[PDB]
């Protein structure tokens, strides 16, 4: 049910970043479409991404977006394929979940402790794979010094 | 003769970078002497990389080979 | 897939990639063994799984109609 | 039938991003939020994705994906903002 | 260091001088014991230092560069193939800089981060040169597409850099994001991202299945965005647009270093990852798109720029030609006439980078270059006849050694239209080479004549086009020896 | 989870409260540090995860992060030898 | 944790060590590796001495040459005695030592 609710939260806010004027509606269209899309990725069980969409998505971008579109606030110059997709037979019934419900195979062997999405994150990030995160560092270099570059008389 | 002929390529292209700007053709008598060295050892060292890379071409088709002898 | 299951184990469907992987990169005989790759990518999707469970129930229902 | 929603909820909003970021042509502040738009639907089946099939890299990539688009709007809006100075 | 990271000296050294000339910029255009002093040149000729210096580490050290096969296996491998590739970038790097030393001072634009850019965005697609891995390889197209988002827009007090940047920005930015959508999908639909896995995966049996038809949106999407990135004939939208309102060493720089690093990635992807007719009919489109459109474009141009623009579409088109099918004999030939494009690339810039100023925007200003300056109008001939064909020149070789390749290799189709937009231009570009002598409107003599180091670099090059054929062995075998260890 | 149900309701209930509360009566400078934000906040996101796991990481783990807090701070240097933090 | 050196070339030379550690590469320099140190700081240190007479900072550019040339030289150095102390060039007073 609920996802249903932030699905359709997701589109229609979209749909207004899109369509609807007064650009100052736009970022606040789109602050709640990154709202709800943090909300369905809590829903999804992962909470490190959740919280990470607030902070970063929300909390850093979508402020500069609203920053500047303030300050220049004067400056106002699928059921087809939907079908196709439900109609395949390799989607399991909603009535063959119902029984097989009772079905699965808890182990009881995996989860004598448990990694939270946070702790097994940062130890494959940083062990291994450890040069794909310090690219991002220079892309995040180039940003700011482009940013400096760009607009710093 | 490798050499000569990097010799003579050096102090054409020497005369030729003195003649596209308006400058005279030999403004500066000591760098075509650069240009003859340049373009000798560039030529000579060219023909030797020719060479080896030659030699792996021809090393690494021997053991294509054996990548097809087993499939016949 | 790689082995980094979501919560630090083994993943779901490492087992299987591992023997198509020993297999298809041991004995280089042409696709003998694409075997497996149904298999692996059967534990991607459950796709062949699904399929009967769909079958069992449709054969389930049309049996109602009598 | 999750997978389907997820992932078609993101096809969808991906098709959104694109339509915005085509149909609207002017407005450079509507075409960077509809890439934006765009990326966090890549995000966002980036990380279903990883959780259906279980593997993590998808969660990597969706971290350094997300570092990629900040840096995107970062540089573009500044390119807006010296743009709109005249 | 610790002997794993060997395998990545030329990266670790560029970047270290990355660094500590942005730092010496910084402070010394910051500091007021000295009266204001903007660093561009100084920058500038210490990041060619580096840059040489990084070429001799990479070039001497090939063989122990391959030191750490399986940890660096996690990301990238390096093969001849990435040796080779990997010069050839350094090379054209060095040339850009060095030609454009003298616009920096001309054009009187100050900034030293000019050139700290022109470094990193070199180490990135020298990282995406060697790149085994589809994020990988998005990560480095990310990091060289945002410098070259920084390199555009640079003068602020113009009209046309900043449109021109945004244009860019909002292309690029697009066609990245179509291409992270396509390497999503096939992840969602294999579960894998690394070379090995993919190949090992999707391999001969590619037979249509329940889920199948997941991994092939996920490959034409990754067809669509690395297309864009070769500028996509189809999709070539505001190309011409970028390169006029672009400065010139920007311009320069955006035509010859991306191109090739994508087009070595194109390769390493279609020789591992692609179908039996998916990527090669995608691509056997957008050839003869690319071919038309550049004769029937270039045809009728009156921007000594728009037309360079649409040269290198049609010259791009010629190599997706080579491209066509997957033989060595017809890979060889591509890598050959990639190489070939780049010289005579740079070389073209050369010059209209020496015709700049008293020429802001025209093309009719060939005032009489015959009569005021005959040495560099011979040159600029032979630099465009050898862009289109002649007889034998650097580029007609090339061409020639392509529709012998696509003959060879099974396909009677693409010589046609390759030989008749060829012809085409031959046509129009012979026209206007005997247009240089009957007479002259307009006449511009000129301050600017190429001080010493755009000068050594043309007639180096120049000296190159037409003396190519007298002994082609060494190109072909190193070609050979590269093609043939892509893959086998 | 399981817990941002509680998380939820106090949400609603707050806002009932809050609007029965309600009821009862009846530029460069700017955008530089938002960039600047932008940037370093993706540094307190990385260093979170980094900040659990120092004990299933040896002094590798400890030496990447610091190599990504050099470049980054040499980030914060070129910013501001070039004043752009002056206010 | 892969931590081993193994390449996809092979060493064409003898072996003589493997990994050798650290302070054993750079002890381990010759004639030729210091000459090449020399050469690449001295370049290095001129280019910036004048690319800093062209703006008035003779000395700061020349230091910042020395900087870039010492780390590209040393960095060219211990590239060549690892490459002599493992296999992948010539090898011959390094297998004299050695036996
Ligand atoms: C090594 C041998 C060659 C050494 C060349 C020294 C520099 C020559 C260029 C130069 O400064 O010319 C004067 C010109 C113009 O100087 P000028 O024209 O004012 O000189 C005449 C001076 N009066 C009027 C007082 C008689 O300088 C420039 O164009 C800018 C400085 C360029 C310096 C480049 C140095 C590094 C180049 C690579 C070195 C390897």
């Amino acid at each position: 049910m609920i996802l249903s609710v932030l699905s359709s939260l997701a589109l229609v806010s979209g749909l207004m970043v899109v369509r609807a004027k007064n650009p100052v509606h736009s970022v606040l269209f789109f602050i709640l479409v990154f709202c709800d899309t943090s909300g369905l990725l809590l829903l999804l069980g992962l909470d490190f991404s959740a919280m990470i969409f607030l902070v970063v998505y929300i909390g850093a971008i979508a402020v500069l977006f609203l920053f500047v579109v303030m300050m220049f606030h004067i400056q106002i110059a699928l059921w087809w394929e939907m079908f196709f997709i439900l109609d395949n037979e390799t989607i399991p019934l909603l009535p063959t979940q119902i029984n097989t419900t009772s079905l699965i195979y808890t182990v009881y062997a995996g989860k004598v402790r448990s990694w939270t999405n946070l702790e097994t994150l940062g130890n494959l990030l940083y062990t291994y794979y450890f040069v794909w995160f310090l690219v991002p560092s220079l892309i995040l270099l180039v940003a700011m010094i482009g940013a400096i570059v760009l607009t710093m008389h | 003769s490798a050499t000569t002929i990097g010799a003579l390529l050096g102090l054409g292209t020497q005369m030729y970078s003195n003649a596209l700007r308006k400058l005279p053709y030999m403004r500066h008598p000591w760098e075509h002497v650069v240009g003859m060295g340049l373009g000798a050892v560039f030529v000579n060292q060219l023909l030797k990389w020719e060479a080896q890379v030659e030699q792996d071409l021809d090393k690494m088709l021997e053991k294509a080979k054996a990548a097809n002898e087993r499939r016949y | 897939a790689s082995g980094w299951g979501i919560t630090g184990n083994k993943g779901r469907c490492y087992d299987f990639w591992m023997d198509f992987s020993e297999c298809m990169s041991r004995c280089r005989e042409p696709k003998d063994c694409g075997l497996l790759r149904e298999d692996y990518l059967e534990c991607l999707h459950h796709s062949k799984e699904f399929q009967r469970r769909n079958r069992i129930y449709k054969e389930e229902q049309r049996k109602i109609r009598a | 039938m999750d997978p389907i929603k997820y992932f078609t909820f993101s096809m969808i909003i991906f098709i959104l991003g694109i339509r915005g970021i085509l149909l609207n042509r002017r407005n450079i502040l509507i075409m960077l939020m509809s890439i934006e738009l765009m990326l966090l639907a890549v995000n966002s089946n980036f990380l279903v994705f990883s959780v259906s099939l279980d593997d993590m890299m998808g969660q990597s990539f969706a971290l350094l994906v997300l570092t990629v688009a900040a840096a995107e709007s970062a540089i573009g809006l500044a390119i807006f903002v010296i743009t709109f100075r005249v | 260091m610790f002997n794993l990271f060997l395998a990545v000296y030329p990266e670790i050294f560029i970047i270290n001088a990355t660094f500590i000339l942005l730092i010496h910029g910084v402070v010394f255009s910051t500091s007021k014991k000295y009266d204001y002093p903007p660093l561009v040149s100084n920058v500038g000729w210490l990041g060619l230092l580096s840059v040489l210096i990084t070429l001799l580490l990479l070039a001497a050290g090939a063989p122990l560069l391959t030191i750490a096969h399986l940890f660096r296996n996690n990301l990238f491998r390096r093969d001849n193939f990435t040796y080779f590739c990997q010069i050839l970038l350094l090379l054209s790097t060095a040339g850009t800089i060095s030609m454009c030393f003298d616009f920096f001072e001309q054009e009187r634009f100050d900034a030293f981060e000019f050139i700290v850019l022109i470094l990193l965005s070199t180490c990135s697609m020298l990282f995406m040169i060697s790149a085994y891995d589809s994020i990988a390889m998005y990560l480095a197209i990310e990091l060289q597409s945002l410098c070259f988002y920084v390199m555009a827009a640079s003068k602020r007090k113009s009209e046309f850099s900043t449109e021109a940047g945004l244009k860019y920005l909002i292309l690029g930015a697009f066609s990245s994001g179509i291409l992270l959508f396509g390497c999503s999908m096939i992840y969602g639909s294999t579960g894998a991202t690394h070379f090995d896995q993919l190949a090992k995966i999707l391999t001969g049996y590619e037979i249509t299945g329940a889920r199948s038809s997941g991994i092939f949106m996920g490959i034409l999407f990754i067809a669509v965005g690395s297309l864009f990135k070769i500028t996509a004939v189809p999709f070539h939208m505001w190309a011409p647009d970028i390169y006029e309102g672009s400065p010139t060493p920007v311009t320069a720089f955006l035509s010859i270093a991306p191109k090739i690093s994508i087009f070595a990635n194109i390769s390493r992807v279609s020789i591992y990852g692609s179908y039996g007719a998916t990527l090669q009919q995608i691509f056997c489109f957008c050839s003869i798109a690319s071919m038309i459109l550049g004769a029937l474009a270039a045809m009728a141009q009156t921007k000594v720029k728009r037309l360079l623009a649409y040269s290198s579409i049609g010259h791009v088109g010629y190599i997706c030609t080579g491209f066509s099918c997957g033989t060595i004999e017809g890979i060889q030939s591509l890598l050959i006439g990639i190489f070939i494009y780049a010289l005579m690339t740079i070389d073209a810039f050369a010059i209209v980078l020496a015709l700049r100023q008293t020429r802001v925007k025209y093309i009719a200003d060939l005032g009489a270059l015959a009569k005021t300056n005959p040495i560099l109008a011979i040159t600029f001939s032979i630099t465009m006849f050898s862009y289109v064909g002649i007889p034998p020149l650097a580029g007609f070789c090339s061409k020639f050694y392509l529709f012998f390749a696509a003959l060879g290799c099974g396909a009677y189709f693409l010589a046609p239209v390759g030989v008749v937009t060829s012809v085409i231009g031959c046509f129009y570009y012979i026209r206007l080479a005997k247009r240089m002598f009957f007479d002259t409107p307009r006449t511009w003599i000129l301050y600017e004549p190429m001080d010493r180091d755009k000068s050594l670099l043309l007639a180096m090059t120049s000296s190159f086009i037409t003396l190519f054929f007298p002994y082609p062995s060494p190109l072909f075998s190193v070609t050979h020896q590269m093609a043939l260890s892509l893959y086998l | 989870m399981s817990e941002f149900a509680p998380i939820c309701i106090y949400l609603v209930i707050s806002l009932l409260v809050s609007l029965i509360l309600l009821g009862l009566p009846f530029d460069i400078r700017f955008y530089l540090v938002s960039i600047l934000f932008i940037i370093f906040d993706p540094e307190v996101t990385f260093s979170f995860p980094w900040a659990v796991s120092l004990n299933k990481i040896d002094p590798f783990g400890s030496w990447s992060m610091m190599a990504f807090l050099l470049i980054l701070t040499i980030g914060s240097l070129y910013e501001w030898k070039r004043g752009a933090l002056d206010w | 944790m892969n931590t081993d050196i193994t390449a996809s070339t092979k060493p064409e030379y003898p072996v003589v060590d493997r990994n050798p550690p650290f302070t054993k590469v750079v002890g381990n320099f010759s004639t030729l590796d210091y000459l090449r140190f020399v050469t690449i700081t001295g370049v290095s240190v001129t280019v910036g001495y004048l690319s800093g007479i062209k703006p008035g900072i003779r000395g700061p550019s020349m230091v910042t040459g020395g900087l870039i040339g010492v780390m590209g030289g040393f960095m060219y150095a211990y590239q060549n005695s690892a490459g002599r102390l493992m296999g992948f060039f010539p090898n011959d007073d390094e297998v004299a030592r050695h036996n």
